């Protein structure tokens, strides 16, 4: 599939994996951060099987399996499942794997650092790889967007970072980091179908609701006109097809799910909501530094592919601004994937070809190495 | 154009730069090798008196240290100078550059080689 | 254009009939007499597959320098015949420069025309006139008849 | 570092041999370092040359 | 590169630093005597990048850099920080190598020795200048304003000089460096913005009180009632823009600041101010000599563009002055520029083209013999 030793790059969520090899603009394949199991017990035989199922194979034949992801809030808690799915996706779909590549990880500025070091072990220690780096999500996402300043949200799948950057420097002091993302962004989706009475309990439910809320959902840039009129017209409900033939009716929960991001309330959390959140990762900063970052407010990760977003966090945080100062947002097509591709950039620069902790380095410092050596 | 014209033009006309650039340097070399041989230019030797021997031993030495010194002070302006290259370069390139990495296309792989693995034997004059 | 005339140059005719061949193989999927963008699509679904897409839509509005608007069949053709790698020696960066040295023989990363027009006849080949109404066109990208070196590097990177 | 761009000179005790050895290797490391002089003289022509240039872009961005 | 060989003339003050050819009438470039450096870590890789940047460099990226003074009240502490300011003032901006022109740079001959013999090394090691000449402020001043007799007021950024000349001489016995310049009343404008609800703590907050006092200020030459009125009404409030888009409103604050040089004890200084001083100046000279001192106050320097200032400092002399007398300040528009203007008058003067030091005799003597051959 390759000819040359090229870094391979991998953007591990609690949600699915991007991966593919560095020098391409988008991953080569996508791997559900999910290790199936069955919840049944086997009659036939001569059926084939699996003891575990993982990635697309989980979900293919979820059926009867009981779905499980080994991340939490971008901290690996079952790091065994996650060695099954990066096998699978380095040596059967990729056909690429650290052995024979340098890999590079994607992380958040504030994430544990025991889980980099967990990270860091696997891949030097079980895939053999000759040398890694794991990088900041919001610098990936900024080069990936074509800048060097901004407050990138990169909207994970469990948690959100929120980190102000200015000329390529961390502006550590105005991390603004948020205990709400995507997956909680479907909790409170499925709590209000629940309600019309559609429920979501088992993991077939589970991935159904999860992929309602990517299909049908967004945010408009006014919640509450948009309510007046959502809760009071079949015009604005769509009908989802459910696996077995039936549908769902969803009206106003339709926006309501990722309203959290602006009411972070819905789902019990003390929290003002991502524009005001953005606004303290600027306001926070130096007042010769906010001009930039009031110019450069950067979207990133998931959610941000909900309808209306860039308008709806334009316009809060310019009503959040001082007058006079011009709010911009980027939120760029490379959305969902722009960190994956931030990876691949970085670590093909000839800029970061001496960033990379080689296996000689890590098997002398040992795992903790990743501490001193990327961040 | 039907312009073959302008193909063997441009490998010429490329040609023909680097070759002003390399009459430039014939010129320049010249230079550069005749200061050699005569900067320190090969010595004449027969009949001396040992006093004038030493002194010259001791004279091309200092010699030495002070042509180190000299050239070495085109060194460092050289060097900052080129530092200048890095950063000028670098740095109006920071205005004036750093996509010309394009869109590094790795589906531009060997592009003969991924062809010929879905083709096979059928590519053989090219 | 003119790389068309010469990689001709390169081989014969008879080859092409054999393409031909080739072709009515392939020549399934033209919409429109071209290979367009639901053509790209055709035949290239034909196995399930497009171009990466900045490929594709770049052939269909982009690349079209004439106006073609589309990816003609003559586009399509295209990019499936600039497959195989033969291009020589692009010249470029440290190329250009010292070239640009004399090019710029005012010693000052702005050439002046005529040091360009002595390069021109002693290249090897041809230049019109036109040409260099091209050039100056494209070289000097301030087109203030004076050209900074990458102006030069993007009028001559990238060629034999 | 002007004290030292001096090589070792070895003229005392030997014979004459060693005497025009020690001459002519300085002749030569002197004739070497003559080289280095010129040519990054040359180097720095083309070097303020394709600065002529840095400079432009200079401008031409500020 | 010019068509003489000139002498090139920068004039380095505590705040700003000038500088041009000799024989213009203006600098080609004016600089802060600023270096800067980052006080962040950075993030991204391939970023350029300086350990530190000088001049307006130094002011363009401040949103991250700590802004430091390389003169301390006139006197130069940090020459290599000097060095870099001045190679980017000549090659950058001037476009001219000091190696083919002598080099001229001011002083007060107040000033304790090592800022003389130090400027004179840095142009004649560093640049390899062909000949030094250190002037005196007050010497420039005067001939910048179109007198031989008079006092030089120059309340710029560091120290206030006022020094009396007389036909050409000074009058060293009556000269009385004082501690009072513009550089205290920005951090006195810091403190009393801090109580009206505008804290002003940092480099960037330091900067902006300097560009508000600049443009806001005055002094009145009645204060008394300008602040009866001032503090009691909004109506003669100014509006200032913050960097970041937020405004700051300064009342009776715009004059107190500017009022320090005749109530120094606002910033905790033991003095009589500028116009008691300059007063002083001219008592301690001969009978013969102070009344034609009193008719030629002249201002130079920094602060003395201040709304009010001639006619406030007038009008103290001319209370502490004897009857009959008729006091009187000179103040040119080649106010704050006439240290350097008088630099280009007096490098190209045909009877101080002795004065020049050589760089023979410089090497020959050592940075000392700028005590035998300047002044």
């Amino acid at each position: 599939d390759e000819d040359e030793t090229t870094a391979l790059v991998c953007d591990n969520g609690s949600g699915l994996v991007k991966a593919g090899f560095a020098g391409d603009d988008a991953p080569r394949a996508v791997f559900p951060s999910i290790v199936g199991r069955p919840r049944h017990q086997g009659v036939m035989v001569g059926m084939g099987q699996k003891d575990s199922y993982v990635g697309d194979e989980a979900q293919s034949k979820r059926g009867i399996l009981t779905l499980k992801y080994p991340i939490e809030h971008g901290i690996i808690t079952n790091w065994d499942d996650m060695e099954k799915i990066w096998h699978h996706t380095f040596y059967n779909e990729l056909r690429v794997a650290p052995e024979e590549h340098p890999t590079l990880l994607t992380e958040a500025p504030l994430n544990p650092k025991a889980n980099r070091e967990k990270m860091t072990q696997i891949m030097f220690e079980t895939f053999n790889v000759p040398a890694m780096y794991v990088a900041i999500q919001a610098v990936l996402s900024l080069y990936a967007s074509g800048r060097t300043t901004g407050i990138v949200l990169d909207s994970g799948d469990g948690v959100t970072h929120n980190v102000p950057i200015y000329e390529g420097y961390a502006l550590p002091h105005a991390i603004m980091r948020l205990d709400l993302a995507g997956r909680d962004l479907t909790d409170y989706l499925m709590k209000i179908l629940t309600e019309r009475g559609y429920s979501f309990v088992t993991t077939a439910e589970r991935e159904i609701v999860r992929d309602i809320k990517e299909k049908l959902c967004y945010v408009a840039l006014d919640f509450e006109n948009e309510m007046a009129t959502a809760a009071s017209s079949s015009s604005l409900e769509k009908s989802y097809e459910l696996p077995d033939g039936q549908v769902i009716t969803i009206g106003n929960e339709r926006f309501r799910c990722p309203e959290t991001l602006f009411q972070p309330s819905f789902i019990g959390m003390e929290s003002a909501g991502i524009h005001e959140t953005t606004y303290n990762s600027i306001m926070k900063c130096d007042i010769d530094i906010r001009k930039d970052l009031y110019a450069n407010n950067v979207m990133s990760g998931g959610t941000t592919m909900y309808p209306g977003i860039a308008d709806r966090m334009q316009k809060e945080i310019t009503a959040l601004a001082p007058s006079t100062m011009k709010i911009k947002i980027i939120a760029p097509p490379e959305r969902k994937y722009s960190v994956w591709i931030g990876g691949s950039i970085l670590a093909s620069l000839s800029t970061f070809q001496q960033m990379w902790i080689t296996k000689q380095e890590y098997d002398e410092a040992g795992p903790s190495i990743v501490h001193r050596k990327c961040f | 154009i039907s312009a073959s014209r302008k193909l063997q033009l441009k490998t010429l006309l490329l040609q023909i730069a680097k070759q002003e650039l390399e009459r430039e340097a014939e010129e320049r070399r010249g230079e550069k090798g005749r200061a050699l041989s005569t900067r320190c230019q090969p010595l004449e030797l027969a009949g001396l008196g040992f006093a004038e021997l030493q002194d010259l031993c001791r004279q091309l030495h200092a010699r030495v240290d002070k042509v180190d010194e000299e050239r070495y002070d085109i060194e460092a302006k050289v060097t900052k100078n080129i530092t200048e290259i890095a950063d000028l370069t670098q740095k109006i390139f920071d205005l004036r550059g750093k996509f010309k990495r394009p869109t590094l296309r790795r589906v531009r792989i060997s592009a003969d080689a991924m062809m010929q693995a879905l083709l096979g034997a059928r590519a053989k004059e090219s | 254009d003119d790389i068309y005339k010469a990689a001709v140059e390169q081989l014969t005719e008879e080859q092409k009939n054999e393409f031909k061949a080739a072709f009515d193989i392939f020549v399934l999927g033209a919409e429109d007499g071209c290979i367009s963008t639901k053509e790209l699509g055709k035949v290239m679904r034909m196995l399930g597959q497009n171009p990466t897409p900045e490929e594709l839509q770049e052939m269909i509005d982009e690349v079209d320098e004439d106006g073609s608007g589309t990816v003609d069949f003559d586009e399509f053709l295209v990019m499936m015949v600039r497959c195989m790698k033969d291009d020589s020696k692009g010249k470029s960066e440290e190329e250009l420069s010292d070239l640009f040295r004399m090019f710029d023989k005012n010693a000052d990363g702005y050439i002046d025309l005529d040091e360009l027009k002595i390069m021109l006849q002693a290249t090897g080949e041809t230049i019109t006139e036109d040409d260099i109404e091209e050039l100056m066109k494209d070289g000097d990208k301030n087109n203030d008849g004076r050209i900074d070196y990458d102006e030069f590097l993007e009028f001559m990177k990238g060629v034999e | 570092i002007l004290a030292e761009r001096r090589k070792v000179l070895a003229i005392d005790h030997l014979n004459e041999d060693q005497l025009r050895e020690k001459a002519k290797e300085l002749w030569q490391s002197i004739y070497n370092l003559e080289a280095e002089k010129f040519d990054l003289q040359e180097k720095f022509k083309q070097q303020k040359y394709e600065i002529n240039v840095l400079r432009n872009r200079i401008n031409d961005n500020q």
